[PDB]
């Protein structure tokens, strides 16, 4: 290690900071000490009798948690799908070609409480299950994560998909309408239900019960916003995953990308457990969280913003990262992308243009590099005393100056404060 | 022309490109210097090699490192 | 005139049009360049050919690639 001494009297000082471990947990590590996904659902104590329990519990608030699990179970466990191709994930194969399979093929276990203190039951209940009633319960995980003025925007269509079947019925109230759904996300069995449903119909899309994915689709990749940022950055720049990574100019971002891309996580696999790594309890610390990739979040999102992103505006500004360096890297990358458009003929009728030999000339090279090669741009930047030019400053100023209604502690709020003054 | 290195201000150098399909960079001494006010300010002395006066003379156009990886400069 | 290639300023090249009914482009070195400061900054010296200086000469109005596909250049 490095030795530090004080100059005035030649004494040794050892700079110390409080330990900060807290490492990320990969989906593949779960399958080296376990081979099943435990789903503790209490034995179905009378099928039709449960439909009255939750019908009133959601009607006038305070519903039983374990009763919701069993009702969804005893209704969805009869949906069967014909396995076209073989299926495997992380070691355990859940079937093969020709076989029939159900939603709850993940390993079901039985809870030991039975019935929670008598929840208010209801007598008047006909065949409303399998139609619209179980679909409504799954879609309350979606509303249980949004607290902004968008909860009366997603629950809007929630009382439209249930009307497709038979009747138009609304359960939760106005004041304490959202104070009962955020509890559900804490119950690990409920998260395992909505994830298994979404995973099932992702395989069997042509089945008519796929419509259930209305309130289950938000689960797919819930804790993978860092991978979303990567995807978004590739689309907005138009360049490939490999070429984008070669534009990483900061060490902390490099660390995070290496962490994000660790081999053998089934990241690009079709039909896998990985997308639902928290909901299936495969991980308690997502390696694909934005919070665990703060530098890459900031850098990736700022660059996207400067390239006219609609999403990056209101993205969180992370704490405890080297803002000034990530800004320069982001400015240079965006300036490089922004200066050099694609621009090439795609179709022709008689004649077409080419220029694969003619690059410059010419000595009119008082201008930035031609393409998007990071090497040429780093060389060109080195010629500017590693300092952003009036041109880049202006470019970034144009990119932000129009922005309006920016929130505290967002990348939008940051960028404007930085480039427009 | 003064001084001792300003005599080679008319003849040009040819640098071989590093990329498979690219035009070779042709450069002369007076293309990177105005007269004497620019030549004395940067670091141009009387005693200089023709290559060293070109290489270290790459400042007026602001392209030393960019021409270093694009061409065999 | 100085340098060696500047003596070709008055005489002009004629470029054949690539399209049938189009008038040939007749261009000279005097039209493409200002006086001396413009010529001794772009890469034009005196060791060049007449064609090499004409092909480099497309810079004053910025018209190389436009004349490349329109004419037999």
């Amino acid at each position: 290690s490095v030795t530090v001494k004080r100059i005035i009297d030649n004494t040794v000082i050892v700079p110390k900071l409080p330990a900060n471990e807290d490492p990320v947990e990969y989906p593949a590590d779960y399958f080296r000490k376990s081979k099943e996904i435990p789903l503790y659902i209490n034995t179905t104590k009378s099928l039709s009798d449960l439909r009255g329990y939750v019908y009133q519990g959601l009607k006038s608030g305070n519903v039983s948690i374990i009763h919701v699990n069993s009702y969804l179970y005893g209704a969805l466990k009869d949906i069967r799908g014909k396995l076209d191709k073989d299926w495997s994930s992380f070691g355990i194969n859940i079937g093969k070609a020709g076989d029939t399979i159900g939603i709850f093929d993940l390993v079901s276990l039985k809870a030991l409480d039975g019935v929670l203190p008598d929840g208010v039951s209801d007598a008047s209940r006909t065949s409303a299950d399998d139609k619209w009633l179980p679909l409504y319960l799954l879609g309350l995980y979606r509303v249980g994560r949004t607290q902004m003025p968008e909860y009366r925007k997603k629950l809007m269509d929630g009382l439209t998909n249930q009307c497709k079947m038979i009747n138009e019925q609304f359960e939760p109230l106005v004041p304490e309408g959202r104070d009962i759904f955020d509890v559900w996300g804490n119950d690990s069995n409920y998260t395992k239900i909505v994830a298994a449903v979404d995973m099932f119909f992702h395989m069997f899309k042509k089945h008519e019960c796929a419509s259930f994915r209305y309130g289950t689709i938000v689960s797919r990749f819930k804790d993978c916003a860092a991978l979303a940022t990567f995807g978004h950055l590739c689309k907005i720049t138009g360049m490939s995953t490999e070429d984008v990574t070669t534009w990483i100019l900061n060490r902390e971002v490099a660390d995070e990308m290496v962490q994000m891309m660790l081999p053998g996580q089934e990241i690009d696999k079709a039909d896998s457990y990985m997308p639902y790594l928290i909901d299936f309890g495969l991980s308690s610390k997502s390696p694909y969280w934005s919070v665990k990739n703060p530098a890459f979040h900031f850098w990736g999102q700022l660059t996207a913003l400067l390239l006219r992103s609609t999403r990056a505006r209101n993205a969180r500004q992370p704490d405890d990262i080297e803002y000034t360096s990530l800004t320069t890297a982001g400015l240079l990358y965006a300036y490089a992308v922004g200066s050099s458009a694609d621009l090439a003929q795609q179709f022709c009728v008689g004649d077409n243009k080419y220029t694969p030999d003619d690059s410059t000339g010419g000595l009119t090279t008082n201008a930035p590099p031609q393409g998007r090669d990071v090497v040429e741009w780093l060389g060109w930047f080195e010629d500017q005393n590693r300092k952003p030019t009036p041109d880049m400053m202006q470019y970034a100023k144009r990119a932000v100056m129009s922005l309006q209604g920016l929130r505290e502690k967002t990348i939008g709020k940051y960028a404007k404060s930085e480039f427009d003054k | 022309a003064v001084s001792d290195v300003w005599s080679l201000s008319k003849t040009s150098m040819t640098f071989q490109p590093k990329k498979a399909s690219l035009q070779p960079l042709t450069i002369s001494l007076d293309e990177l210097f105005s007269s004497r006010g620019e030549f004395i300010s940067v670091g141009g002395n009387g005693r200089m090699s023709h290559k060293e006066a070109i290489l270290l003379g790459l400042r007026y156009k602001k392209l030393y490192n960019q021409a270093r990886v694009k061409y065999s400069l």
